[PDB]
């Protein structure tokens, strides 16, 4: 039985390297070239090089040419893909796969592939909010700060309007500085900045928004001293304009169960556009999930539910989350439904 | 302000060869304590920028070596002694000496290849998904962007799975593949057969390429098959109720959802009950698709309500009506109560 065997999933941060594996067996290893093929979720395939054991020659897809390595173990048969610098649009599956003798153009035996997961959450910096806002209202954006002491930052908002240069916004410093905060001349008096320490996370309120102030924002953090930083997030979209319906995210709240088989779910109300995307302990939950398709309500704004059956055993054992997403607002929402206690 | 000017507005190099980014300021940057907040920032194409170097001359953990920066007062550069391929992008300067701190124009550094390759050929398949029946003929078809001679090859991937090779070199049938597929074709036109579709031949068919690299893929034709059977049984559904939660009720507005799950057929009639008077026009339905397994469906009712009307009230209830119940099935519950 010709089978080649892959590494087990992996969660990694973006900006570090992954490493997968893929053992052969039931062949010759060192006579047949090597192949590794991506799918990214809901996409198709992509080639990302070739190695030939017996030689070790490779052959790289230039996009992956000086970030993706592939190596050889001959003596236990395995074959080995390393990408680094990670981002966002690496999650995928990886497939190892086999050519038929002689020839390097297909791929004949396939291992069954490896989820490599670019988390969203694992960097210094990561804001929330955004998308589109009439001129004159108003939007909030947040950032949450993970790996540095927050508390001793001073932190910014800096934004970048489509192909101009970088522009800074508004800065506060940190407690012993009194939080004092400082702003660019063109948003005081409709900009605040604030900060919620023992959250970890900073904010941006903008207030009676102009055409002027459509731009990507990111978040910064700085610090001097004797190890510094100057850290800086995924940047968010803000677009003032007239000619759009507003973004609004959505608020979630819990469908507890009721005091055989049990039901459970999330009330998802108040987003606009859609779609809201709607797992369950993320996505360790899947049997027995309903979610309904959205209606759009009276006041413009789309409402769902999403629903679970369980056993009643597992309410007291058992944890139950909902994690809605929310791209249009960038924004996410994880809600814990727990039986109500009296 | 101090205004940051840049030169030059863009340059090219070589791979490997050195690259050198020039920062002006309208005024001194040295500030009031003798340091002098001068930094350097890489925005590579679509991401956000990164830090390179602080105060002039001093390179942030991890930066590589080959970046230094120099200068004082109002003038300072950015070497770069070796351009690598992940160095292009736009480099910017920044100031924090002076409120309101303000970054440079910008400089873009890209890489000047002289010589330009034939571009990565692409596939096209078509349909992009049909739906066809038991024993069946079908066809679909693969477009390449260049002449590919005969190096193309199809693949089969149902969902969850790895590809598998049906087709190789546009017409051989692989060692354990069905004689009913087959291939033809040549150049840029190919065809991938099933003689007599069968009911395991759901699946996402893909052709490939492998005439140049990079080895490149079509992207996918889906192949449905409705199914040709009678009705399922009867299902009854399970009813729940849920009230309000007290969150929501912090925003004057409560929402009482009914669940109808897993019932077939699609008939079902809901009607809510407020202190035992029927409701009209207040609430709203929304269905599932006929589940793919056990092809029932489920429904959620939804009752809004001003929590000022909601607290004035004793007893919610959903009245379910579906042919698999003897008679109507109540759920309710009494606000106060657990």
């Amino acid at each position: 039985q010709v089978q080649l065997v892959q590494s087990g999933a992996e969660v990694v941060k973006p900006g570090a390297s992954v490493k997968v594996s893929c053992k052969a067996s039931g062949y010759t290893f060192t006579s047949y070239y090597i192949h590794w093929v991506r799918q990214a979720p809901g996409q198709g395939l992509e080639w990302i090089g070739s190695i030939y054991p017996g030689n070790v020659n490779t052959n790289y897809a230039q996009k992956f040419q000086g970030r993706a390595t592939l190596t050889v173990d001959t003596s236990i048969s395995t074959a080995y893909m390393e990408l680094s610098r990670l981002r966002s649009d690496d999650t995928a599956v990886y497939y190892c796969t086999r050519s038929h003798y002689g020839l390097d153009w297909n791929f004949d035996v396939w291992g069954k592939g490896t989820t490599v997961t670019v988390s969203s959450s694992q960097v210094q910096l990561v804001e929330s909010g955004g998308g589109v806002v009439q001129p004159g209202r108003s939007l909030r954006l947040s950032c949450a700060a993970s790996g540095f002491t927050f508390t001793k930052a001073w932190m910014h908002w800096v934004r970048q309007a489509p192909g101009k240069q970088l522009e800074w916004v508004a800065q506060i410093k940190d407690k012993s500085n009194s939080y004092a905060t400082y702003y660019a001349d063109s948003v005081k008096g409709r900009f605040t900045i604030s900060r919620d320490d023992s959250k970890n996370t900073l904010y941006l309120q903008m207030n009676s928004l102009r055409a002027e102030d459509t731009a990507v924002y990111y978040c910064r953090g700085v610090y001097y001293a004797l190890s510094p930083f100057d850290y800086w997030g995924q940047g968010t979209l803000v677009t003032v304009s007239s000619r759009t319906a507003s973004t609004k995210g959505p608020s979630v709240f819990p469908l507890a169960p009721s005091s055989g088989t049990a039901a459970l779910g999330c009330l998802v109300k108040d987003y606009f556009p859609e779609p809201v995307t709607v797992s369950w302990n993320s996505g360790a939950l899947t049997s027995g999930v309903h979610t309904f398709p959205a209606v759009l309500q009276s006041s413009g704004l789309y409402s769902l539910s999403s629903v679970v059956t369980v056993p009643s055993s597992s309410l007291g054992t058992q944890t139950y989350i909902c994690n809605v997403n929310h791209k249009p607002s960038n924004t996410k929402v994880d809600k814990k439904v727990e039986p109500k206690s009296c | 302000d101090i205004v940051m000017t840049q030169t030059p507005l863009s340059l090219s190099v070589t791979p490997g060869q050195p690259a050198s980014i020039s920062c002006k300021s309208s005024q001194s940057l040295v500030h009031n304590n003798a340091n002098t907040y001068l930094s350097w920032y890489l925005q590579k194409p679509g991401q956000s920028p990164q830090s390179l170097i602080y105060k002039v001359s001093n390179r942030f953990s991890g930066v590589p070596d080959r970046f230094s920066g120099s200068g004082s007062g109002t003038d300072f550069t950015l070497k770069i002694s070796r351009v690598e391929a992940e160095d292009v992008g736009v480099y910017y300067c920044g100031q924090g000496t002076q409120y309101p701190f303000t970054f440079g124009s910008g400089t873009k550094v890209e890489i000047k290849g002289q010589p330009k390759a034939a571009p990565d050929i692409q596939m096209t398949q078509s349909p992009s998904s049909l739906s066809a029946s038991v024993g069946d003929r079908v066809t679909i078809t693969c477009q390449a962007s260049q002449n590919i001679y005969v190096w193309l090859n199809w693949y089969q991937q149902k969902p969850g799975k790895a590809p598998k090779l049906l087709i190789y070199k546009a017409s051989n049938l692989h060692t354990g593949v069905p004689s009913r597929f087959s291939g033809s074709g040549s150049g840029t036109d190919f065809t991938l057969t099933i003689s007599s579709l069968q009911p395991e031949d759901i699946a996402t068919y893909y052709c490939q390429q492998g005439q140049t690299y990079p080895y490149t893929f079509g992207q996918g034709t889906k192949l449905e098959i409705k199914t040709k059977g009678p009705s399922r049984t009867v299902a009854a559904p399970s009813v729940f109720i849920f009230p309000p939660s007290d969150e929501q009720l912090k925003s004057g507005t409560a929402s009482v959802v009914c669940l109808l799950n897993n019932f077939y057929p699609r008939e079902a009639k809901v009607q809510w009950k407020v202190d035992n008077a029927l409701q009209s026009g207040n609430s709203q339905e929304s269905v599932t698709e006929q589940d793919s397994k056990d092809s029932t469906y489920s429904l959620s009712s939804t009752l809004t309500l001003s929590k000022a009307d909601y607290e004035k009230h004793k007893v919610y209830a959903c009245e379910v009506t579906h042919q698999g119940l003897s008679s109507p099935v109540t759920k309710s519950f009494n606000r106060g109560e657990c």
